[PDB]
């Protein structure tokens, strides 16, 4: 999700 | 582990006239009761060429914040066009939602915002100085940029 | 039975300089999904001697509104001092929060607002024309007046 | 004429969790140099039904006090919940600020304090024994009760 | 005044 | 007068 | 570009 | 204003076998002479489900840094597959480049990394435990995520 850790980058 | 976790942001009343207030529905989880308030801000980037044109549209202290799931609609008035450089008014800019705890920013949610005329005549022949009463704000809501910062929660 | 019920209003960032925006966190319950938006307003009473000095500080259409509990942080800019009679600037006045559905006002939350100088010299010897940059706004948050009105909800 | 005159008290960190310390910003004027110290106290009324539950949260001797304007933030830790009767934990109680000079109390500033759960679920379904980690303190800061007493200043 | 418009609130 | 004459 | 301040967001 | 500004990152030898070292060419501008070195790191995210699986692939102290444009070809060995959870090995993960000045991280450049088999038989019937000698690493080089942090530059 856009709200999950696929944003560690 | 961060004591506050933002789980979702929904952009409301979008697209809209430039002059309409911003409305964001934020969902967050508090892992444990906070002893201090959370500070929420909406910041408008008036110019991608200089941070001096940032406008803090709303800055609010809320609390005490108990543990659990929370949801709220955060509203802020539109930016002051008198402070926006003309060259940045038509086209893409940025709007940010931030949250701070004990003076430390721990999250920033950014959106690209496309400000454009909707009348064909104005799109093809834009006025020399932007007419903000004719601009439509389109927040690019399906692409939020979420940045988290490590802070000392205590 | 009213489809929308306001359960709480929290006065945020109080006291504050006169020029700072008003901030309220409103909690309300929607008994069933609404087909139209809710119109929220913040109205400042510039003069207790005449309604002609009322200033609509903010107006925001929120919707579609689904059934359930909702929370909204509403901000409105401070009133324009150029429209306030000098005799009404220092002392008590009123600020109102209203909600309207389909053109019908169904709730009004009122607060007394005390505007005073904080410097002892200014409190005892106030300038001939009020200095709004030196006034502190203090909303009497523990004493809200809540009035509900019967409307046609469909 | 009183050699010390309290001009203002501002309640800070309000509202807050029950466990947060009290913080008051006091402004006072000293008409002439005092030869002894001022004794400041913060007293919590644990029970409106009995004075036996009063807790002296802080008692401090500060001096010498020179002539002029003084301002200080006076902090005291929250009361010990182990000494508060359960029936008095939720509801209105009192907190006092006093100043004494040479064993004579010359001023008392009292505030009503509303203690309630910050979560809606706990307000409607309170635990059998109060959970002070879930209680919120709301000092009624716009309504201080100021009492002055005649003393011998020498 | 309790009966005057200090009841606009 | 009941003792809220502490405040 | 990806390397210019369109990364204020 | 930050004394060091990263202007470009070029991902070299991409795509490549999983076991090949990472290679990046970094271009940066130094606005003024730095009194200390820059510390560059390459960090592999072994698991998006837990930061405990991050591997610091390389750490290098490069200086003195004079004012002007600089270029740096940074190579780091591939991660240790013995520390990577099997469920994270095939599919997308993240690699990061960071730069630190005087113990303060001021920039983080992230890339998504797609690790997949190239043999058709393996893509359709992947082994129960990942075979790192058969995985091809494809760094998504056209989509870097650049995060900058405010630090004290002296």
């Amino acid at each position: 999700e856009k709200a999950a850790x696929x944003q560690r980058i | 582990m961060a004591k506050v976790q933002v789980n979702n942001v929904v952009v409301l009343d979008n697209p809209s006239p430039f002059y309409n207030p911003f409305q964001f529905e934020i969902t967050f989880e508090c892992i444990e009761d906070l002893s201090e308030d959370l500070e929420w801000k909406i910041i408008y980037v008036g110019s991608a060429e200089s941070e001096e044109y940032d406008q803090v549209l709303d800055s609010v202290l809320v609390g005490p914040v108990p543990a659990g799931r929370h949801m709220f609609v955060f509203q802020a008035d539109a930016p002051n066009p008198g402070l926006i450089p003309d060259a940045d008014a038509v086209g893409v800019t940025v709007v940010l939602i931030t949250c701070t705890y004990r003076g430390q920013e721990f999250i920033r949610v950014g959106y690209y915002v496309n400000n454009e005329y909707t009348e064909t005549e104005l799109r093809e022949n834009p006025p020399v100085k932007p007419d903000f009463s004719k601009l439509q704000r389109n927040i690019l809501a399906s692409n939020p940029r979420v940045t988290r910062f490590h802070i000392n929660w205590e």
